[PDB]
RNA sequence: CCGAGCCUGGUGAUAGCUGGUUGUCCAAGAUAGAAUCUUAGUUCAACUUUAAAUUUGCCCACAGAACCCAAAAUCCCCUUGUAAAUUUAACUGUUAGUCCAAAGAGGAACAGCUCUUUGGACACUAGGAAAAAACCUUGUAGAGAGAGUAAAAAAUUUAACA
């Protein structure tokens, strides 16, 4: 007795969820945090025109470092030492 | 030896009599055994806490299945306390 | 389903939390306005 | 209704919460709610809601 | 001790106590198995780990009269 | 696995930590081959590192057979008579060194599930808990609803 | 437990975060010698050092931007002076 | 339908009660926002999560610094509900080179340049 | 360790419980008067740097 | 300690016979405390596998009181097993037929649903009246207190309390009453 | 065992259709539509993958984008915060999709109904809502006999009258 038509959480008839002081206090806490975020986002330090052209140097020098890193792609170097160390598998005492 | 305790290493008979002899040598009154606490006396699992009191002063208490086991265990406890081999004694210095 | 319905369309859980948080909390004095004043 | 919406002690009102999108609840909400804020749900009308 | 205890806020001073411990044993832990299996997606995977583990013995404790 | 595998409580031999410590590795037995690509690591280890290892550890004893073996072995006998053998087949010198050192640092008992990471042979001070520690007594020790 | 209390007191919400409970060395030689740092402490102090370098970088970049702006405004003023002097 | 939500700029004008509540003087505004990620980036739009990734908040409960400038405040506004913001405060002035290493953060947004690790 | 203490040395756990209760009572006195009073002796905290 | 091994183990894992009086107390609360003590949460050595329970005794189960009209609207329902064997009975009728079954079912519900439930319920003991068999009022240890308080009656309130409590208003003389 | 016998051979007939598809381990990775005797399929596109060359790629700041007949928003977009993006050689696989929230169309302002758009989730782990795909918290992977937190438990009782 007391079944829910179809699935318990969807459709024209679903299971009625209800709210508790637990969830209420949780979300109002989050809302107060969001209010503090709004406050601290207000009162900026500098203006658009003041902050326009200070970081271009750093940005483009970082990007040209990325350029160099991406361009520097070649096969590794090959060595006779690593080539001949394979001969040392047949080592044996006299 | 650290683990194996005194009465586990060395065996005794009539420990109550041994205790009597000991504290008579130490010149103190002959104590009486009195059940301090009881539980399940009629139950199949009797439990007695017997204290050995001299001159209205307690030296040791002992748990036990029966009153005899409780009083002999209290005698054992008092003997340990007098000989200084209590489990809470100073560890061995190295 | 549609937004507008004959029956009361059950709302989302977050929405119901918000609607349960937002109500008229009547400003009442600590003293009832009849017995003391 | 005006004096109730002026004198409500609850600091949190769907007006502010939705116009700011304080918790991304614009998912569950509609653009219509921005003006049908709390009083309306579908065609219905909740006058006690403030 | 049997009759008293000393607890810090949060921890005790260095000069008050001296806890000494000796190393006795270094080992690799016994082979622990990590199997991940999911259903009807041929997702079956295993790995063996032998974490290192060290054994100490507390040899002596002494307290200082400083207080 | 725990239920399939046996278990033990943490313990040490003859109380090794209290008195003078003794590394409970006793004996090593190497089985290495003159030839064999698998035993080249063991040959390098015995030619250079084993000298310094034996110098650092005098209490241990080392035996080397140097016989034909398709897979080189190392056997370790500890104080209790615990024998454990492991294959050094095709192993590098550094991992051989780490292996022999962990053998030296191990104790004389099989690795199995340890039920508890501690061991106190006298855990209780102020007395072990019994039901009557934290409840008072009665005048003349009278049970509830008892006249005399 | 007590995270918000610790926060309002000034300490870490989780005592394992920072403070003497975690930052101090957990073992030293019986002869009184200092043990080497733990890898956790090393990475923590490295993170903090990068953090400080970054903060200094950001602060001095903002200061340089404001300085350049005000210098450009002085440039503007003096070039207006030039214009009307012409 | 659900789209990127424009915020009314009137929201970001603090009142005197708000100033004296949060302890922030409109004059002499701070320079740096310490930021932490508090909310799930899942069940959020791709643009929000990409802004998270570019600000460097893919890791939660890990403080990261940004400037106080509108170019950044835009991103912070659009991902404000996912993060805890606080200003930076320091009594000991900018960290000196000798004390780059022995720095320490506090729960109160403070950055102490010296950390003696010892009670008064 | 709290459980091990409560098991093997109930006296120390009883001392801890007494400490906690006294701190509760100090917190109640503070709830009565937050400031304008001498703070609790055990409610006092250590400042580290 | 300085106790022997087997006696110490015995004294630690021993059972205890607790007693509580249910006269004008709620079955819910008294059964809750009895249940926690039956499975043995009260002792710090609690573990399910270790049968560390204790024996409990309730007294005057007949003289219990609910809060509200539960005597009327609470329905204990059970199916015998046959067609039409679905029976429902109010707490009042079930009390009249068996004054113990209420507290019994209460504890049976409070307890966990393990096989230890039956063992704990037979550890427990119940008596509707102020009367107990010799052994099972002899081998007791302690009588723990009641969960709620008993409000006093006017016949119980002494005179000094009455004359200390101030009178609130002055009635007009011209009134029949 | 005849809608046309049985045997052999072609014949390993063909089968867009069902089924099955063998050792260990790491990573990246479900995706608009068009055409088709085509809608149980396939080619292209798009997505994804690999190895290379190159440089701008993403977020975006004022300005800017219609008369006809009052929306959330969108396009473009320097700075800034970040590190990816495009192109070149090579294929394969996906191309039968479900719920929720929102703007709508059909229907009964029915459907766990069907059809488009924006987003999320699921088809990847975990905790919770009773068990629960799609609801809410939450990701980058281990040992722990350490700790702080996230979402997270429903409240209701009703009517006298001169
Ligand atoms: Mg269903
Ligand atoms: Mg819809
Ligand atoms: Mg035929
Ligand atoms: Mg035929
Ligand atoms: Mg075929
Ligand atoms: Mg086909
Ligand atoms: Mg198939
Ligand atoms: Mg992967
Ligand atoms: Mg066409
Ligand atoms: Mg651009
Ligand atoms: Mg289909
Ligand atoms: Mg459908
Ligand atoms: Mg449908
Ligand atoms: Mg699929
Ligand atoms: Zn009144």
């Amino acid at each position: 007795r007391g079944r829910i038509p179809g699935r318990q959480w969807i459709g024209k008839h679903r299971r009625p969820r209800f709210v508790s002081l637990r969830a209420k206090q949780n979300m109002i806490r989050r809302l107060e945090i969001e209010a503090e975020n709004h406050y601290w986002l207000s009162m900026p330090y500098m203006t658009r025109e003041q902050e326009r052209g200070h970081a271009a140097v750093r940005r483009r020098e970082a990007f040209e470092a990325i350029k160099a890193a991406a361009t520097s792609k070649f096969p590794p170097h090959r060595f006779i030492a690593d080539q001949l160390d394979h001969l040392n598998v047949t080592k044996k005492w006299s | 030896m650290t683990g194996k305790e005194l009465f586990e290493m060395w065996k005794i008979i009539n420990p109550m009599g041994l205790l009597v002899e000991e504290l008579k040598k130490r010149n103190v009154s002959a104590p009486e055994s009195r059940l301090t606490r009881q539980s399940g006396g009629t139950t199949a699992l009797p439990l007695y806490f017997v204290g050995l009191y001299c001159d209205k002063k307690l030296i040791a208490e002992g748990p036990g299945e029966t009153v005899l086991v409780a009083e002999e265990e209290a005698a054992r406890v008092a003997l340990r306390k007098l000989y200084g081999f209590t489990e809470n004694r100073r560890p061995w210095n190295y | 389903s549609k937004a507008v319905t004959r029956h009361r369309r059950v709302m989302h859980f977050q929405r119901q939390k918000l609607m349960a948080v937002t109500e008229y909390i009547p400003p009442k004095p600590a003293i009832h306005p009849s017995c003391l004043p | 209704q005006e004096e109730r919406e002026r004198n409500n002690q609850n600091p949190w009102t769907f007006e502010r919460i939705a116009t700011a999108n304080m918790l991304g609840i614009r998912k569950v909400l509609s653009p219509y709610d921005l003006t049908h804020k709390g009083k309306y749900w579908g065609k219905f009308y909740m006058p006690k809601r403030v | 001790a049997d009759n008293f205890t000393l607890l810090g806020k949060p921890l005790l001073g260095k000069d008050l106590v001296r806890v000494e411990a000796t190393v006795i044993e270094k080992t690799e832990s016994w082979p622990r198995i990590i199997m991940r299996f999911r259903k009807r997606k041929n997702f079956k995977k295993k790995r063996i780990v032998t974490t290192p583990q060290t054994v100490l013995r507390i040899n002596s404790i002494e307290i200082a009269p400083c207080l | 696995t725990a239920r399939g595998t046996p278990s033990r409580f943490l313990a040490s031999v003859l109380h090794n930590g209290l008195g003078r410590y003794v590394q409970q590795l006793q004996r090593l037995s190497f089985s290495v081959s003159r030839d064999g690509a698998s035993s080249r690591g063991a040959r390098e280890f015995v030619e250079r590192e084993v000298i310094d290892f034996a110098r650092r550890n005098p209490g241990v004893v080392i035996y080397v057979n140097s016989r034909p073996c398709c897979v080189p072995r190392v056997v370790a006998e500890y104080l209790n008579g615990a024998v454990r053998e492991e294959s050094i087949h095709c192993k590098s010198v550094e991992e051989i060194s780490t292996l022999v050192q962990k053998l030296a640092d191990q104790s004389g008992l099989d690795v199995i599930r340890i039920r508890k990471p501690f061991h106190t042979d006298n855990p209780s001070i102020q007395g072990q808990w019994h039901p009557f520690t934290n409840k008072p007594t009665t005048f003349r020790g009278l049970r509830p609803r008892e006249v005399q | 437990a007590g995270g918000q209390w610790r926060l309002q007191q000034g300490l870490a919400a989780n005592p394992s975060g920072y403070g003497p409970l975690t930052e101090l060395p957990d073992w030293s030689y019986a002869d009184g010698r200092p043990a080497p740092p733990m890898k956790g402490q090393l990475r923590r102090k490295a993170e903090r050092e990068t953090f400080a370098r970054r903060v200094v970088l950001l602060s001095q970049e903002m200061d340089a931007g404001l300085q350049a702006w005000q210098l450009r405004q002085q440039k503007l003023q003096e070039e207006q002076r030039k214009q009307e002097n012409a | 339908k659900f789209t990127r939500s424009r915020i009314p700029e009137k929201v970001f004008q603090a009142s005197p009660e708000d100033h004296e509540k949060y302890g922030g003087d409109p004059q002499n505004p701070h320079k740096l926002h310490i930021v932490t990620r508090i909310k799930s980036t899942r069940r959020r739009p791709y643009w929000e999560k990409d802004i998270i990734k570019m600000l460097g908040l893919e890791k939660a409960h890990t403080p990261q610094v940004h400037k106080n400038i509108p170019s950044v405040n835009a991103k912070l506004k659009v991902v404000k509900h996912l993060i805890r913001i606080k200003p930076l405060k320091l009594p000991q002035g900018l960290p000196a080179e000798e004390n780059m290493s022995n720095t320490c953060l506090k729960s109160t947004g403070e950055l102490v340049v010296q950390w003696h690790l010892k009670p008064v | 360790v709290l459980a091990d203490l409560a098991i093997y040395e109930p006296k120390t756990f009883k001392s801890l419980a007494a400490l906690a209760s006294r701190r509760r009572h100090e917190g109640f006195a503070a709830a009565l008067g937050d400031g304008k009073e001498p703070e609790g002796i055990f409610s006092r905290v250590v400042q580290y740097h | 300690s300085s106790f022997s091994r087997a006696p110490q183990q015995w004294a630690t894992f021993a059972r205890i016979w607790y007693l509580l009086d249910g006269k004008m107390q709620p079955p819910g609360k008294l059964a809750a405390m009895a249940s926690i003590r039956l499975q043995g949460l009260h002792k710090p050595v609690y573990h399910a596998l270790s049968d560390c329970g204790d024996h409990v005794v309730i007294m005057n189960t007949r003289h219990i009181a609910f809060s509200g009209n539960k005597w009327e609207q609470k329905v204990y329902s059970s199916h015998t097993g046959y067609p039409g064997g679905f029976r429902q009975v109010t707490a009042a009728q079930l009390h009249l037929r068996d004054p113990v079954a209420i507290v019994k079912l209460a504890i049976y519900g409070m307890l966990p649903k393990n096989l230890h439930r039956r063992t704990m319920m037979e550890r427990l003991h119940l008596f509707p009246d102020e009367y107990i068999p010799e052994d099972i009022l002899k081998n007791l240890v302690e009588e723990l207190p009641q969960p709620r308080k008993i409000p006093k009656r006017l016949d119980e309130y002494t005179q000094e309390e009455i004359d200390a409590f101030p009178r609130l208003w002055t009635p007009p003389e011209d009134y029949r009453l």
